[PDB]
């Protein structure tokens, strides 16, 4: 998998931030729609429903692209922890759970790189 | 040949011959050389982190742009393509009030002589380069150039050898090598050297040599670029 550039981390973070507001609306609507918001689309308020699924698929692919491409950072951190209690296989899977949480809380408006903020979350999930 | 910031470079009547654009370029003759400096900053910040405008003259007190401290003083210029900052072009020089912007655009590629004037009523001290900026409510800017003296051959010492010169002769040559051409600017903000007075040898793709510090005339050390082969000698 090819690594991301410095400008591609800012672009993918905007669709993840667009995915944060899309799941916050669904979490506020599931308390009054009998926990079944399959067709209840509050963001649109045949062409609008097809464009809503295209934006939902493109935003989930951006979160799919940021965690999958930054998997070399998990190996460089978990290689310094493979002596205490766990094997090398279990540390990358636990470190990848911190890379998912780092992608949701990454704020591109502050200006810092993704490798600076995700190091604090991969090392937290390993420890 | 150690400027403060980076910038463009263009020679005038200086021929060169090279085989690769990576490890410099060996010069052949002399000639004059110009240098138009401009500070650059290849960053990847956002637009909301920018606190200046397009064409705002900054000072050397703080000069904070995109939460990054600068080192020069001049007219700033940002580059935006897809809501991400790519380069911060800062052109140093003096800013003077002027009018008639339709005439200063044609003076962007001509060398401004110090004996002439850039505008009727506006004077200049030395030679510069005219450039107009697109700032709100308006004058053009003057970017000064820097000239240097280069030699076709530097001060090379007298080489001395003690051999029969049969099939194997070595010497030392001191040549100058430039790193940048006229149609390319440098992407640097710190001090970048322009040339390097090196010492290139030419044996007249094998026969590596070993140098050492050998001296017997005085009580000091002297370099000796010699070449030797070790022969076997049994202790029997």
């Amino acid at each position: 998998i090819r690594l991301l550039r410095a400008e591609e981390e800012i672009e993918l973070a905007r669709q993840i931030a667009d995915l944060l507001e899309l799941e916050l609306i669904r979490d506020n609507l599931t308390l009054q729609l009998e926990r079944q918001p399959s067709e209840l689309e509050w963001g649109k308020q045949n062409k609008n429903f097809a464009a809503f699924r295209r934006r939902l698929f493109l935003d989930r692919r951006a979160k799919d692209k940021m965690v999958q491409s930054n998997l070399r950072l998990v190996v460089s951190i978990a290689k310094k922890y493979m002596n205490r209690g766990l094997s090398f296989q279990d540390l990358i899977q636990e470190g990848s759970l911190g890379l998912i949480r780092a992608a949701e809380k990454f704020d591109h408006e502050k200006g810092y790189k993704f490798s600076t903020y995700a190091t604090w979350w991969i090392r937290q999930a390993i420890t | 040949y150690r400027t403060t910031t980076g910038g463009m470079i263009r020679y005038a009547g200086v021929e060169v011959a090279k085989g690769g654009r990576k490890q410099g370029y060996e010069v052949t003759k002399g000639g004059t050389l110009l240098w138009i400096p401009e500070e650059t900053h290849e960053i990847n910040k956002d637009i909301s982190l920018l606190i200046v405008e397009d064409g705002q003259y900054v000072e050397a007190g703080t000069e904070v742009v995109k939460d990054i401290f600068c080192q020069s003083s001049g007219i700033v210029e940002v580059v935006q393509k897809n809501d991400i900052l790519r380069e911060i072009i800062i052109k140093p020089g003096d800013f003077y009030q002027d009018v008639d912007p339709g005439s200063v655009k044609i003076e962007s590629g001509q060398l401004l002589q110090p004996g002439q004037d850039v505008f009727p009523g506006v004077t200049v001290s030395t030679l510069s380069q005219a450039e107009w900026i697109e700032s709100p409510e308006g004058g053009l800017l003057l970017r000064p150039v820097e000239e240097y003296k280069v030699f076709d051959e530097p001060a090379a010492p007298s080489q001395g050898s003690q051999n029969e010169e049969g099939g194997r002769q070595i010497e030392l040559r001191s040549v100058q090598r430039l790193f940048y051409k006229d149609g390319d600017r440098v992407k640097s903000v710190e001090g970048a050297p322009l040339l390097s007075t090196q010492l290139v040898l030419e044996i007249y793709h094998l026969s590596a040599d070993i140098e050492l510090q050998d001296d017997e005339e005085e009580d000091c050390q002297r370099l000796q670029l010699v070449i030797l082969e070790s022969l076997v000698l049994r202790r029997d």
